[PDB]
């Protein structure tokens, strides 16, 4: 067990990079409706303002 | 594989989108038209939405800021 | 683009969390470097080169690849010549 | 608008690459800075001509430009360290033995 | 995600196209093509919208048939499609549930 | 990779092929090629081992020559063959033998 | 052979890298047109 | 307006190179002015050259100047020149230059006076969006070759020069050596 | 909005990481030792980042009035930015980005090109010679082996058709990159030991040896941003071993036992075994002399990723095995 | 000009380019290709087209005034 | 080897045998099992064995240079003009290198890259003379630069050498940056890199208008690039200092290659792509200024070196007027001046590293050389001569030829500058030939003699030169047809 809490501050490292990325997740989730596309390009982003367009027009 | 299946999948929606984009320039274009002549009825010898190119080959109008698209 | 707007405004809060921990406080001669620095231009140029030849392998063909194999080859008859001169050494 | 603005920066680098060669006159090595901001603005020029031409012969060759410029500023810092190594200074007064 | 309008109008939106691009692609490839062969001979928007019309036809029927057809899934499908911007990876038993009903 | 073989000047003589593969090209040296190839070895052999003397590395010259040499020859004879199967050159026997 | 030895005992990672890069440029020469023969 | 910005930082930054009284405070404002201009290469939506020119412009030319520079270690009043004489023969070739670039912009470049509801988009060539990288790539590896061959035989040439001129190996200084007996086998031997 | 907020999300638990990071090579180095870290600030020494963090801003600073104030402070300044804005692209799962950059690897390696500037003025700027002298020396050792990185870099490229790590990671999917390529991985390591002067190659480090360093001058706030940019810099590199060689936030065999795991666990586990061999390798090995590490650099880390570029090309090419 | 676009995909005037150079080369005198050269240079810099927005927003900024 | 490749067969020969000859040249200096032997003799001769290797392949496969029009024609294009221009450049290397040996033993210059160097400037000239973009252009010119850098700085040690070398790299590095800036601004206003689309868009209009602003300036800077590399008086600055800096074989290579090769771009540029008669016009001013000038500052000096450099300047001049009439008879002329000169500066440089043995440096030092060298002193006094335009000699021919041109050009003012230029530039040839033939010296400066690699080159080129205007039908017929295959 004295391996374990030797590694006990690295667990924390990973503490701290898991709640960077899961902060970052949901806080750009909360700002945008949707999880954060990677794969994004001139198309995705027209294809996005139109979609909004339509829809605040439908509603 | 996959990406094929997406760009598959884009191009068979593509011409209902060219559709409705060309129905939209066609009415930004027409209203840009009618301003332009009820603007410029005033002073001779001026043509409605005359092309300065030649031989016809129709392009769409310069926007004069580089690459709009990307933004 | 339209991706570089959170890079500048990482680089901004950056700055201001640098500045604020300084002022935490506050509240209370030689070739060999010479030869070292042009071996990187020109390893620099080399990546430079690579990073769009690596990407777009699958569009260019056995032309490309062999253009890019004489180009290293030609940058390594240079490499030899380096290390038989006694650049690499210190 | 966006391609007169760009024009007009690097037309307005060109000039200050020239005033820094104008003004230098004891200084030597902002002499090469100046050539090598002339070598920038050049590079500029033709990617935003690429850029607004749609053609991609300006990116090739600002590309080639790069690689020449790096490769040239390493033969002229060499020339400078064999200079200040023989004279034991960069002064301009002693590199006038030739006339 | 909602796919549909007020008075169960099926809006195009891209979700929703993306999901039914195999069933576009299958029921009129014929006009797709025919629209892309007066793009290609002539590119101005004004000389032939017909043929543009006729795509956006076939596509709002398409959807309007594909939504009374079957609804729970079309909407799970396009829903799934929105919270996920239109990567076809990350919704498949959506997309497998899609495609039992409406064969293509 | 597109490639076009087409010459701006046209051949003056009977083309057996436009584009013949290098083997062929390698196999229809005739004797006179071959003399090519020999004597261009062997006059960079004799200049390498005579310019090699004084720095005293004989062995390497020649080695060094030697490559040089072959290099040179097989390039001179390979560019003739290919002349002359083009048509570029009066490949008389040769279009004998394809007639 | 002796002094090939004797040059890979005292340089081993240059002569690896060698192979390594022969081997590289090998597969496209001389097995890539055999599989284009092949298919 | 960041157009603006950007090109003002960046003629202020070469001002700043210019009449810069220390040559590492020169080195640190040309670092600057490359940061501004791939800056203005983002703009444009060049991201592979802006990359590029901070690694190599702002990387290698730049830690190359830098180290030349401070080796040197140049005194003020060895290179040091009243600036007030040539500031009228300066504005009189930068008026000339600038005339010359009102005359050029005044014929052919005609700026554009107020549009975003008129763009056309095609979506044809949007659904595989090449990258600058990608294109940059295909073109200059399949079809232009030989204007990247020989860039190598630039280098190469640089390459030589530089050993030539800056190369200076010790003549009696002791190297080491690794492959000695008692690193390679090292019989145990004892006083007996 | 949101993106000030989650760059702070990002910069300030990277802050405590880099703190957790230097308590936990302390504690590992000890139990190597056959000792027990700190054992004393709080339960475990948990505390003892947290103390040490406010003795460094309690203690009154000292002005060395070297003629040289802007550039002798702001260049800690300049490696944190770098260290920071590195940071700012490096995923940790499908969607967790700032900037989802298609130039990814390319922005990693200028960051890392441009920062040199903050050591080199460092030095420049301090009264003593020495620092000057070490600083040039540390710049060099990393000008060499961000070349052989940058190389790895582009090994990388070859396997992968994409720039962004996201989608590098997408392909890492199927085999993790590593056992294909275990020894670019290892030379990568090597590479980004000698990048960050940690474990071998360790010049600044070396202070009670003759070489000294580049922060011999520098006061408290100034020594301490240093060591944080450095230590971020460790922590960066270990990320991009794992999202280069170990297919980032992606589990082991795809089994659904697996999949429980976020992913982002995945990640982070993989990044706390690279700083474990980062501090490993540090306590477990000498380090070498300038020359030495110079000579290694340009002569045999340099050919072998030239080489392995060729390789993995000519593998590539030859087979239908290309993206 | 090349027809390299500068998004992988035809130049945005390539087609003017190639009609002005066919013009070129099959016509008797090169005065003949001068309004395919017109348009080309036209699709190169915008001068008329800016020219005519540039008027007609000058007519409309004046009958304001 | 693919079919194409005979298209570049020269220039892939030489290309490879400079590497090889780098790679034993480096792995035999830096051999501890010999002496560290000066390997700059062998490196040399087998330099200048492939040189003359490529020079036959060039030679003989005269029409296999055509080979892949379209797949070449976007780097280079191939034709009788460039064939012929590369046979002279390859010819003017191959004395060069042939001439410069002795140096090395003697001077002790025994840094075999100085040869490396050689092959792989004339490769980029050769790419230069064959090139026909604005980017291979670019490219040659750069590496012929980088090439002369180093050349110029490469005694490390040599104050002299060192400056040359800095202000040869300065001036070339902004000559670089204002012709780039000319690429850009014709590239920015055209829209085209290659010489033929230059050609069509060019064609039909002045560039003195309104319209293409920009493209008259890009064309200016070009042909101030171009100027600067030709050693024009508003750009000459840099022609003296290097070249009394350099060394004697570096500034002999600079003086004979780089000449026929940039005139041969300028040519292929100007007179097909931009030909207009502003060009011609610059052109004319710029010869102007390079006659008055270079007779003038040659007439006040003392030094050998520097003497030849303000001669090669005024014969550039006279080329200019060849080029700046711009017709079939001018770019005749221009050829004929270029291959004359280059011919006449080939003898001089060769007497000069002749004399190099014992260190001439003034005038005055081959004084008496009527008495001691009698045959050195007719054979240097007859090149003083073919230099004045002296009609019997070789010179003269293209002196006519070149005011011939000018008659028929219609720049009577033209002409007559040059003419007179000719007469006033005539003092420092006769004050050379008086200093070997008149004076008495109180004491006499006694010069070693030749080696046979120098005595052979320089009979040869004294007797072509002394036994042209026996029959110059050969070179005028090959420098029409030259001119003639420019356009069609
Ligand atoms: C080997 O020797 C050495 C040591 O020994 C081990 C050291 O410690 C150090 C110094 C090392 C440090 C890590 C000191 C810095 C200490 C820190 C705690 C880093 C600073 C971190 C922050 C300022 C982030 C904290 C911010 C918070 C908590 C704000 C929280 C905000 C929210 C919760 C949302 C809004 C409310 C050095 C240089 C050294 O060399
Ligand atoms: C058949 C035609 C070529 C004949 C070449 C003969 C030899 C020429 C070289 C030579 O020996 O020079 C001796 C001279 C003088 O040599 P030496 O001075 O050592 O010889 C006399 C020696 N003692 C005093 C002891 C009696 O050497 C040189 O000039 C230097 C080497 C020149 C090498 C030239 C190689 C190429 C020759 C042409 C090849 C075609
Ligand atoms: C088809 C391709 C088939 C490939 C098959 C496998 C071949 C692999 C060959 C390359 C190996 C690359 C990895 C090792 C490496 O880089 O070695 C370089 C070198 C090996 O050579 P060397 O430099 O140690 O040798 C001494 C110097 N000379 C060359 C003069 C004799 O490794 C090092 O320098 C080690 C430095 C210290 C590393 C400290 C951290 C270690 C971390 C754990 C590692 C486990």
């Amino acid at each position: 067990l004295r391996w374990m809490e030797a590694v006990l501050p690295l667990g924390i490292i990973a503490g701290m990079l898991c709640v960077m990325g899961n902060a970052q997740y949901y806080i750009h989730k909360a700002a945008h409706g949707r999880p954060k596309h990677i794969g994004n390009d001139l198309w995705d982003v027209a294809m996005e303002r139109r979609d909004k367009k339509l829809h605040e027009q439908a509603a | 594989a996959l990406k094929e299946e997406k760009y598959a999948a884009r191009r068979s929606i593509l011409p209902v989108l060219q559709a409705e984009e060309d129905e939209r320039f066609v009415r930004e274009w027409h209203k840009y038209l009618a301003y332009e002549a009820e603007v410029m009825k005033d002073v001779p010898g001026w043509k409605v939405g005359e092309s300065v190119y030649n031989s016809g080959r129709w392009v769409p109008p310069a926007s004069g800021e580089l690459r709009p698209d990307i933004w | 683009m339209l991706e570089f707007a959170p890079i500048c405004i990482y680089l901004v809060i950056s700055l201001l969390v640098s500045l604020i921990l300084l002022g935490l406080p506050f509240l209370f001669f030689d070739i060999r470097f010479y030869l070292v620095s042009i071996l990187f231009i020109i390893f620099d140029l080399e990546v430079t080169f690579f990073f769009p030849w690596a990407v777009s392998l699958n569009k260019i063909d056995l032309f490309g690849f062999w253009s890019m194999m004489a180009f290293l080859l030609i940058l390594t008859i240079g490499f030899l010549y380096e290390w038989k001169r006694g650049a690499l050494d210190w | 608008m966006d391609l007169i603005k760009y024009f007009t920066f690097s037309m307005i680098i060109f000039i200050l690459g020239i005033w820094g060669i104008l003004l230098n006159r004891r200084n030597i090595l902002i002499m090469l800075m100046s050539i090598e901001l002339m070598l920038l603005a050049v590079n500029s020029n033709f990617l935003v001509f690429s850029v607004s031409l749609d053609d991609m012969m300006g990116q090739l060759f600002a590309l080639l430009v790069l690689t020449v410029a790096a490769a040239e500023s390493a033969i002229g810092l060499a020339i400078f360290v064999i200079t200040f190594r023989v004279r034991g200074t960069i002064a301009v007064e002693f590199i006038n033995s030739i006339q | 995600a909602s796919a549909v309008d007020a008075s169960g109008n099926p809006i195009p939106s891209s979700s929703v196209l993306m999901a039914s691009s195999k069933h576009i692609g299958i029921r009129c490839h014929s006009e797709n093509l025919d629209f892309l062969k007066c793009k290609k001979k002539d590119p101005n928007p004004e000389k032939c919208l017909d043929k543009g019309r006729d795509v956006t036809r076939c596509v709002l029927g398409l959807l309007k048939d594909l939504h009374q057809k079957c609804t729970k899934e079309m909407d799970d499908y396009v829903g799934c499609m929105y919270y996920h911007t239109n990567e076809f990876d990350l919704c498949r038993k959506e997309q497998q549930a899609f495609e039992k009903k409406c064969s293509l | 990779m597109n490639t076009d073989i087409t010459a701006s000047t046209k051949p003056e003589y009977p083309v057996v092929d436009r584009n013949p593969p290098f083997t062929k090209v390698v196999g229809n040296f005739s004797t006179l090629d071959y003399l090519r190839f020999v004597t261009i070895t062997g006059v960079s052999v004799t200049v390498g081992y005579l310019s090699g003397i004084k720095p005293g590395i004989r062995g390497p010259s020649m080695v060094t020559g030697g490559l040089i040499g072959v290099m040179g020859g097989f390039m001179y004879a390979y560019q003739n063959s290919a002349g002359r199967l083009m048509g570029f050159f009066p490949n008389d026997d040769e279009v004998a033998r394809h007639n | 052979m002796e002094k090939l030895k004797m040059f890979v005992v005292q340089e081993p990672v240059v002569a690896a890298s060698c192979l390594i890069a022969g081997f590289g440029l090998f597969l496209p020469a001389v097995v890539r047109p055999i599989l284009d023969s092949y298919q | 307006m960041i157009l603006s910005v950007l090109f003002s930082l960046a003629l202020v930054s070469g001002l700043m190179v210019v009449r810069a009284k220390n040559p590492v405070h020169s080195v640190l404002f040309f670092i600057l002015v490359f940061c501004d201009t791939s800056g203005l290469l983002l703009l444009l939506g060049l991201d592979f050259f802006a990359m590029i020119f901070l690694v190599v412009y702002i990387g290698a030319i730049a830690v190359l100047f830098l180290f030349v520079v401070m080796m040197f270690h140049i005194q003020i009043a060895e290179i040091h020149e009243e600036v007030l004489r040539y500031l009228p023969v300066s504005g009189i070739i930068g008026l000339i230059l600038w005339w010359e670039m009102f005359f050029i912009l005044d014929n052919e470049t005609i700026p554009l006076l107020p549009t975003t509801s008129l763009i056309y988009t095609v979506y044809a060539g949007k659904v595989r969006s090449w990258t600058n990288l990608e294109t940059l790539g295909n073109l200059l590896y399949t079809y232009y070759f030989v204007w990247f061959l020989v860039p190598s035989l630039i280098l190469l040439v640089a390459m030589i020069g530089a050993i030539v001129l800056t190369m200076h190996r010790t003549t009696k200084v002791k190297r080491q050596d690794v492959f000695r007996r008692n690193a390679i086998d090292f019989r145990r031997t004892i006083m007996r | 909005i949101a993106v000030p907020a989650e760059i702070l999300g990002i910069i300030l638990p990277l802050l405590l990481g880099v703190a957790f990071l230097v308590l936990a090579e302390r504690k590992v180095m000890a139990f190597v030792q056959r000792r027990k870290g700190p054992d004393v600030v709080g339960s475990f020494g948990l505390l003892q980042p947290l103390a040490d963090g406010l003795k460094l801003i309690l203690k009154e600073p000292i002005s060395p009035s070297s003629a040289n104030f802007f550039l002798f402070r702001m260049a800690p300044v300049a490696t944190f930015m770098l260290s920071l804005v590195a940071w700012a692209v490096v995923p940790f799962d499908y969607g967790m980005v700032l900037s989802d950059s298609n130039i990814g690897l390319l922005y990693l390696f200028a960051i890392s090109s441009l920062g040199v500037y903050g050591i080199i003025t460092a030095g420049w700027s301090s009264n003593s010679k020495y620092a000057f002298l070490g600083a040039l020396r540390s710049a060099a050792q990393m000008v060499s082996y961000e070349v052989s990185i940058g190389l790895i870099l582009i090994t990388v490229l070859i396997c992968v058709g994409s720039c962004n790590l996201s989608e590098i990671v997408m392909a890492q999917k199927q085999i993790w990159f590593g056992i294909p390529l275990f020894p670019v991985l290892v030379m990568f390591f090597i590479s980004c030991l000698a990048e960050t002067n940690r474990a071998p190659f360790d010049l600044p480090e070396a202070e009670a040896e003759s070489v000294a360093g580049y922060n011999v001058e520098y006061s408290s706030m100034g020594f301490a941003l240093f060591f944080l940019g450095e230590y971020a810099n460790m922590i960066l590199m270990s990320g991009l071993c794992t999202s280069l060689s170990l297919g980032g936030w992606l589990p082991i065999l795809d089994l659904p036992i697996f999949k429980r795991i976020p992913g982002s666990i995945w990640f982070s586990i993989k990044v706390i075994l690279f700083l474990f061999l980062y501090i490993w390798v540090r306590a477990a090995f000498p380090r070498y002399r300038y020359d030495q590490l110079m000579g290694l650099g340009w002569k045999v880390f340099l050919p072998l990723s030239l080489a392995w570029v060729v390789a993995v090309s000519g593998v590539s090419v030859t087979f239908p095995w290309l993206p | 000009a090349s027809g390299w676009g500068i998004t992988g995909n035809k130049g945005r005037c390539y087609d003017f380019w190639m009609d002005f150079s066919e013009c070129m080369s099959r016509c008797r005198e090169p005065k003949d290709c001068g309004l395919l050269r017109e348009d080309y240079l036209e699709c190169l810099h915008h001068s008329k087209e800016f020219q005519r927005r540039n008027r007609i927003y000058k007519e409309e900024q004046r009958k304001i005034r | 080897m693919f079919n194409l490749f005979l298209a570049v067969y020269p220039e892939i020969f030489i290309i490879n045998a400079t590497f090889i000859l780098l790679i034993h040249g480096v792995v035999f200096s830096t051999s501890k099992k010999y002496d560290y032997p000066p390997l700059v003799s062998n490196v040399g001769w087998l330099g200048l064995l492939s040189v003359l290797i490529t020079l036959l392949l060039l030679a003989a496969g005269a029409p296999l240079l055509t080979i892949a029009h379209l797949f070449r024609n976007n780097f280079f294009r191939r034709d009788n003009f460039t064939y012929f221009c590369q046979i002279l450049l390859l010819l003017s290397t191959a004395g060069t290198i042939s001439m410069c040996f002795d140096f090395f033993e003697q001077e002790r210059f025994d840094a075999f890259e100085f040869i490396v160097l050689i092959l792989l400037s004339t490769c980029s000239m050769l790419f230069m003379i064959s090139a026909y973009d604005l980017i291979a252009m670019y490219l040659a010119i750069e590496l012929q630069s980088l090439c002369f850098y180093v050349m110029a700085a490469s005694k490390r040690k040599s104050e002299f050498s060192t400056e040359a070398g800095l202000k040869y790299l300065i001036l070339g590095a902004f000559s670089s940056g204002i012709l780039l800036f000319g690429c850009s601004m014709i590239y920015g206003s055209t829209g085209a890199t290659h010489f033929d689309q230059l050609a069509k868009i060019l064609t039909g209009y002045e560039l003195a208008g309104a319209r293409s602003s920009g493209i008259f300036m890009g064309i200016l800077f070009i042909a101030v690039g171009s100027l600067f590399k030709i050693t024009a008086v508003p750009f000459h600055m840099w022609a003296p200092d290097i070249y009394e800096g350099s060394p004697t074989p570096v500034t002999a290579f600079l003086s004979i290659a780089p000449k026929i090769s940039i005139f041969a771009n300028i040519l292929r540029v100007f007179i097909y792509g931009s030909y207009g008669a502003t060009l011609q016009q610059i052109f004319c001013f710029c010869s102007i200024a390079s006659m008055i000038l270079g007779a003038l500052a040659a007439m006040a000096q003392t030094k050998v070196k520097r003497l030849l450099a303000y001669s090669s300047i005024g014969h550039v001049g006279y080329i200019c007027i060849g080029f700046s009439c711009g017709t079939i008879e001018g770019i005749q002329s221009l050829l004929i001046g270029i291959f004359i000169y280059a011919l006449m500066t080939i003898d001089a440089f060769a007497i000069v590293l002749a004399l190099r043995q014992t260190r001439v440096k003034y005038i005055a030092d081959l004084g008496a050389l009527a008495k001691t060298n009698p045959i050195l002193a007719i054979t240097f006094s007859i090149t003083m001569f073919s230099y004045v335009g002296i009609p019997p000699l070789a010179g003269f021919c293209s002196k006519f030829y070149l005011f011939f041109a000018a008659l028929g050009c219609g720049a009577y003012f033209l002409a007559s500058v040059g003419v007179v230029t000719s007469v006033i530039g005539c003092f420092y040839y006769i004050r050379l030939v008086k200093r070997m033939f008149f004076d008495t010296p109180r004491t006499w400066i006694l010069y070693e003699p030749m080696d046979r690699d120098k005595s052979l080159l320089l009979a040869m080129t004294s007797s072509f030169i002394t036994l042209f205007f026996l029959y110059p039908s050969p070179l005028f017929s090959v420098t029409h047809q030259m001119a003639l295959s420019l356009y069609l």
